[PDB]
This record gives structure tokens, C-alpha cells and sequence, in this order.
């Protein structure tokens, strides 16, 4: 309930720091932070879309933050894993 | 109101160094980055380098020989590069963008004309150019100012402090013996003048000086 | 690094039709694509972001389409004030690159040109230099000749001459062509004369004036 | 709190008998130690970036090594959920 | 297997004028390129890794830029010391392999 | 110090084999490579393969025939390259070269030239090169060293030792009857000599000589 709190937190400061990482390596993606955030989540959430990721040494340092971090912090699934298993 | 701010021009002496500036007002993030791009007269847009403010870093382009040296002072808002050792292949138009993190420059500062020489800066001798006494006037009549003895460039040629656009043409300056020289026309109704005033403003960011010259019918 | 290339360099357009501008692109790089819009002696300006998204303050007029490694900015019916050099820029991966430019050339109906000659200021004359000026203004296509005649004498030393580039407000060329002199051999001179030979015509266009 | 050495030991072999297992395989890319490491980070978080993986016979085993140790041993990730569910 | 063109296989330049050597990949490798100077009679030495990380001891003239499938060595001021054969090296797949190599006269 | 040492020579006849060493020194890591690398005269770098001497796994170029085995022993600190079966066409310098498991070649042995023919081992006759007496000197004067009569190749020469290393020109050596020839060129201030000694030091490696011959003007 108050996890889902510390998520958008990483989500936000993942998104942040991992452009800030990045910019300088030629041919990195992760770049501006719209897709920055939307690279986040799916690190968090864990879900495998390839379509974006890290080149640089400190980029991929923001990524085991945001993993660690964000898996975690998606121990929401469960909050809802409960509510879900009440009201229903 | 203006974005991005940055100084007309700069005249360098070869070997020597030079800071340019670029203040920032409107909305700041934390997620601005400002960016600087070269342009040589004749040619494109080159990228050299960018810093985000929020952070202090910056990042340079790699394809070439490193001259600038970004730096930003939050408190005031303003961004500099620091260019030094510079030659004549570094006199160009340096302009300074901002871009909020997403990609695009959503605004560009006015550009600032950095001319590497050893000749010294000279202001402009700005002469008026009215028809002759023979010249016969059509439904509109034809004015200008002659600008020369100038350098480096650029100058700014406006009439009637801008309130006159239409009508206006400025010539590309000429280059001979270490002085610009260049022409500006106006066209005007021919019934208008000399009734209602009509003055060219010139403007020497190099040696910081403004000049007005009303054109009057001559003796 | 993604290169961008824009081919061809110049494209000419009749005025009102439909022109497209190319940007290919070195490497797929999706929609991240933006294309600016550089008058002459201005600051480049943002016209499209994103491949097809619009920019408040833009003309309608203006659109762009693409995906992938080619991209296309259109202008419906275009008009002068779209004479400028466009460029395209990427933002897909680091670091951002610009596209060489293309420049939007108009063809417009042939125009003779307005000459004006102007006697050198008193002002001038003042600090010992003469400088006759003469404006060939608004004529198209943009070939000319101006010859210089002095006491009715073809003269060539002491001229310079400057053109602009096309006209973003009709289209349309200008030259200028200033001969120098000092007071003093302006001072043994009686008539100067400025003659204009343009396509428009097949007899120069001349004005003239005497120093008394 | 002590599995979380597991996991830097397994991240650490995996990364290096990986490198062994690939060096000759035309073609594999898993072949230098310190994005080695970042493949088995990758591997036990079980992100999805598809960006590095085997292609060898071994390599892939090493691989299965790596998800049982590591995925297990990110066991650790609930330790993080308890602190975070006390000091919280 | 990565085939690295080096073209082309002799530059000439004037003394003090900056060079650039080319180095394209077959396939996309990333940044995974390295850049030796082998010297007439010489061993190759390492002057750039991983397509612009310097090297210390390595004259701060050279530098090197690129990622994907096109890279360039560059010199900023050539010098008579700087006539030598240029290699370039991929990593980014086994097997490693070399490029043909470029020789710079001045 | 040196981190690679390899032998400097080796002659094979045709269909023998011969084993190349390098000796390593500095720091060892178990993630250390050590990669072999052929270079034919006048031509490219050829990558051979390479082992990890912390497991003994050896990789081979699959582009090319096998004419390689490589091996390393820990204690010495040494690896091995068997080469067998040769024919003139393995002729060339082989490199071994020492990589972190990061994908470059940090360091790089002098190589060993290895020469695959019948022809016998032979060391040079190094004979003085003085001006003659009627030769006019400059500023500065050129004296020289002729190493004839030597196989296989190469052969090293310095001047004072290594000392001397401006002014000198070593010429490729030219092959004639199943023998090698060079000379070596060195430029001292007229004045030096013979007041400041100039000796040429020849080294050839594949006979284990080394001999030194003082540079005197003629009678």
C-alpha cells in the first residue's frame, strides 16, 4: 500500500540517473526521459521486452539500483494479491 | 520573452581563448540539458557538445578535435564554453539550445558570431543614400544606408528602429583590405517621404556601438 | 554514429505546388527524427518533432511522415516565406546528429530589376573617400550584369558587388554594386552611370547622374 | 542477509566459466568478463533485456547454474521486503 | 566471422595536418574496437580502446570515435614519429580479428 | 619491465616442428589470455589463438589450417606455441600478446622470426664502413657498419650499446646464395669523432652471437 510509494520513487530517480548515465556513450538508447521511465518499469515489473537497456558502466549500476530497488518495491503485486483475494 | 540570450560576437586573436555565455530565463527543469552547435558560414549544423545544469555534466562530440569546455552557473541561470586555442577554422556561428530531456530543440539562442584574427575591431562609417536630383520617383521611391569600414562582422541593419520591415533588403557584406563593407535598401511609397521620417539603425556588437542616420532628401 | 542524409541539397519548387524534403537515416531509428526550418542569417527554428508531430505556431501548411530510416517533411502549396534551408536531426541514439540541410528555391515569374544610383554623401566626401552605390532590386531570375560607365567610359576598378540570396518575402534576387573612389579622382569626374543587363530585357536598364 | 553472498559468488563464477564456455564459439558474444558479469546480473534478476545470452552447449549450462544459484539466491530480495516492511 | 576494411591502405598527409584513419565492421559491434601503431620493425602497440578510451602514454594527438559499424582514428597534427602502420581489432565476437591496415606517409 | 619475452630466432627445416616460448612477468590474473598473432613480411596481423593458463583451454582460428598447439605452465610463468610441419609459407614473426579477459591486447611480445628452410645457420661478418681519405667532412660525418654473410634472419643493430640511436638508418637486409646482407648508417658531429668512440653492436639471435666493432678512421 505504502510500498507502491518507494516504487514510483526508484521508477522516478531510475528514469532520472540512467539518462544522465548514458548520454555520452555513443550508440546508447536510454537517452531521454519519457522512454527512460517506461525502461524503469519494465526492470521493476521484470518483463523481458529487450527493446531498451544500458551500455555504460555507471547505467547499468542504475539498473541493479532499480532492480533491487523496483522487484522489490513490486512487492505491491501482493498488496493487491490480497485486496483481490477478500473482495473476491 | 527571449529564451536564451547570448552576446552578438567575438573577436579573437589566433592562439588566444574566449568564454561565451548563454542566459537562460522562462521554465527551468532539472532535466534541461543545453546544447551548443557550430555553423560555418555557407554550411551546416554541427553538434559539439551538451551539459545538464541540474548536474554539471557534460559530454562532447567525439568525431571532433575538442576546443570547447562547458560549464553552468545555476544562480544566474547561464551556461558558458569555454573555446580555446582558436584558429581561423573556429570563426563561425556558435548558437546554444535548450532541450528539456526529450530529444528536441525546442528553442535556439540568436547565435553569437565568433571571428578568429589578429586585425583590430573598427565601428562602422554609416553614410545615407538618397536619390539624385535627375532621378525620376514612381509610385514608390528607393533609400539606403552604406555601411563600411567595419570588422569584425556582424553588424545589424533595421529601419525605423524595426518598425519598417517591409521594403527591406541588406546585402552580404564584401570583404577587402581587413574592413566589411555592405549596403541596406528600403523602398518606401513615394508620397511618404520626406513627409514621414525614415532612418536605418546600425548596430556593432563587436565594438558595442549604435548608430542612427535619418535619410533626407539631399540640397 | 547515425548519419543523416538529405538528398537532393536544393529543390525547386513552383510556387502554391507541394514539395517534400528527404532525410534517410543511416540506421533504423523509429520516429525520433525532428526537422528545423534556417532563414537566411536566422536561428533554426523547430517545425516537426518526433517524425509527424505539429508545433504550435507552426503553419498548417507544414507536415512530416516516416518511420524507420526514411523520413519525408512536406509543405502544401508553399509560398515565399518558406525560402530557407531545412534540416532533420536525431535523437535515437547518442549522439544527436544533424542532416547536411536542404534549400527550398522558388520559381517564380521572370521580374526586371529596380536600378537605383546613388551619389556619394556629403558626409563622406567629408573624410576624403566617394563612394558610388547602385541597387538592382527585385528582379528574377537571379543572373545580372552591371556595368560601370564613367564621362560615358566603361570602368572596372574600385567596383564591388554583393547579391543576396532569394527573397523570402517575393521571391525574388537583389544585387548591389559599389564603385569606390577618393574625392579626389571623384573630383575630375563628371557623369557616373550604372547599366543593368538582365534576361527581362534585351536593352540595359541604365541610371546615371552628374556631379553638378 | 548471508544469501546475498551466494549471489555475488554465483554472478562471479557464472560471469567467468561463461567466458570459458563461449571463447570459440563463432559468433558468441559472451566472451569478456566484465559484460559477463553484467549477462549473469541479467540472468538472476531474470530482467529481459536479450541483449547478451550463450550459444554453446556448456555455456547454456553454466546459464541453467546461474538461474537455479541465482534466482534462488535472489532470495534476498524478500530480506530487502522485510526491512522494508519493519523500518516502514 | 567479423571482417574489418581498412580503406584507404595509404594515406599521405603534410606535416602538422590532421589525419583520419577508417575502420568499417561487416556487422554492427558496438564499441568494441581497439587501435594499434606498429612501427617499421616494430611490435603493435595499443594507442585506443574500446573506439575512443585513451591510453596512458599515448600522445594526447590521437583519439578515436565511432560506434556500429564505422570507426575512425584520428590524429590532431601529424609528426614524422606518426609514420607507421594502424590496425584496428574487434572483440565484440569470437573470433577476434584484425583489420588490413592502413600506413600513414607524410 | 618487460611483461612478454620471446626468443628473437628460429630456423626449421621443411616438415620439422619447433615449440615458441613467452615468458611472462607483472601482475597475473586468472583471467589472463595469451593470444599468438602471425604476421608474414610485408603483410597484416594474423590472429593464431589463444589459452587461458588458469584452466589450460586452448581456441584456435577456424579460417585457417591448424598448424598450432598451444600450452602454458603455471610455475614458469610460461606459454607455449607448437608449431608442426612447417613450409616456407609459416615463415613470418610470431607475436604472443597478453589480454585481461576485456578484449584488447594491453601488451605485446617482440616476436620471434621463424625462418622454414634448408639452408644452414651462419653468423654475419660485420666489417667497418670509414670514409676515405679524400672524402671532405661536414658539420657532420657518416660512418657505418656492413653485416654480410648471415642466416637466417634477423639481426639487431645499435650503436654505443643503444646509446646512440639519432642519426642512424638500419638498410632491410637483400638476399643472395642463400645468405643475407644490410648495412647500418650513423651521423655524428664531425667533431665527436674519433675524439668520442662509435661502435656498432650486432646481435644475431639464431646463432647466439653478438659481436661489437669499433668504428676507426682508415690508416
Amino acid at each position: 500500500g505504502a510500498a507502491t510509494v518507494l516504487l514510483v520513487i526508484v521508477l522516478l530517480a531510475g528514469s532520472y540517473l540512467a539518462v544522465l548515465a548514458e548520454r555520452g556513450a555513443p550508440g546508447a538508447q536510454l537517452i531521454t526521459y519519457p522512454r527512460a521511465l517506461w525502461w524503469s518499469v519494465e526492470t521493476a515489473t521484470t518483463v523481458g521486452y529487450g527493446d531498451l537497456y544500458p551500455v555504460t558502466l555507471w547505467g547499468r549500476c542504475v539498473a541493479v539500483v532499480v532492480m533491487v530497488a523496483g522487484i522489490t518495491s513490486f512487492g505491491l503485486v501482493t498488496a493487491a494479491l490480497a485486496t483481490w483475494f477478500v473482495g473476491q | 520573452q527571449v529564451q536564451l540570450q547570448q552576446p552578438g560576437a567575438e573577436l579573437v586573436k589566433p592562439g588566444a581563448s574566449v568564454k561565451l555565455s548563454c542566459k537562460a530565463s522562462g521554465y527551468t527543469f532539472t532535466s534541461d540539458w543545453i546544447h551548443w552547435v557550430k555553423q560555418r558560414p555557407g554550411h551546416g549544423l554541427e553538434w559539439i557538445g551538451e551539459i545538464i545544469p541540474s548536474y554539471g555534466r557534460a559530454n562532447y562530440n567525439e568525431k571532433i578535435q575538442k576546443k570547447a569546455t562547458l560549464t553552468a552557473d545555476k544562480s544566474s541561470s547561464t551556461a558558458f564554453m569555454q573555446l580555446s586555442s582558436l584558429t581561423s577554422e573556429d570563426s563561425a556561428v556558435y548558437y546554444c539550445a535548450r532541450e528539456r530531456g526529450d530529444g528536441y530543440f525546442a528553442v535556439w539562442g540568436a547565435g553569437t558570431t565568433v571571428t578568429v584574427s589578429s586585425a583590430k575591431t573598427t565601428p562602422p562609417s554609416v553614410y545615407p543614400l538618397a536619390p539624385g536630383s535627375a532621378a525620376q520617383t514612381n509610385s514608390m521611391v528607393t533609400l539606403g544606408c552604406l555601411v563600411k569600414g567595419y570588422f569584425p562582422e556582424p553588424v545589424t541593419v533595421t529601419w525605423n528602429s524595426g518598425s519598417l520591415s517591409s521594403g527591406v533588403h541588406t546585402f552580404p557584406a564584401v570583404l577587402q583590405s581587413d574592413l566589411y563593407t555592405l549596403s541596406s535598401s528600403v523602398t518606401v511609397p513615394s508620397s511618404s517621404w520626406p513627409s514621414e521620417t525614415v532612418t536605418c539603425n546600425v548596430a556593432h556588437p563587436a565594438s558595442s556601438t549604435k548608430v542612427d542616420k535619418k535619410i533626407v532628401p539631399r540640397d | 554514429d547515425i548519419l543523416l542524409t538529405q538528398s537532393p541539397a536544393i529543390l525547386s519548387v513552383s510556387p502554391g505546388e507541394r514539395v517534400s524534403f528527404s532525410c534517410r537515416a543511416s540506421q533504423s531509428i523509429g520516429t525520433d527524427i525532428h526537422w528545423y526550418q534556417q532563414r537566411t542569417n536566422g536561428s533554426p527554428r523547430l517545425l516537426i518533432k518526433y517524425a509527424s508531430e505539429s508545433i504550435s505556431g507552426i503553419p498548417s501548411r507544414f507536415s512530416g511522415s516516416g518511420s524507420g530510416t526514411d523520413f519525408t517533411l512536406s509543405i502544401n502549396s508553399v509560398e515565399s516565406e518558406d525560402i530557407a534551408n531545412y534540416y532533420c536531426q536525431q535523437s535515437n541514439r547518442w549522439p544527436f546528429t544533424f542532416g547536411s540541410g536542404t534549400k527550398l528555391e522558388i520559381k517564380r515569374a521572370d521580374a526586371a530589376p529596380t536600378v537605383s544610383i546613388f551619389p556619394p554623401s556629403s558626409e563622406q566626401l567629408t573624410s576624403g573617400g566617394a563612394s558610388v552605390v547602385c541597387f538592382l532590386n527585385n528582379f528574377y531570375p537571379k543572373d545580372i550584369n552591371v556595368k560601370w560607365k564613367i564621362d560615358g567610359s566603361e570602368r572596372q576598378n574600385g567596383v564591388l558587388n554583393s547579391w543576396t540570396d532569394q527573397d523570402s518575402k517575393d521571391s525574388t534576387y537583389s544585387m548591389s554594386s559599389t564603385l569606390t573612389l577618393t574625392k579626389d579622382e571623384y573630383e575630375r569626374h563628371n557623369s557616373y552611370t550604372c547599366e543593368a543587363t538582365h534576361k527581362t530585357s534585351t536593352s540595359p536598364i541604365v541610371k546615371s547622374f552628374n556631379r553638378n
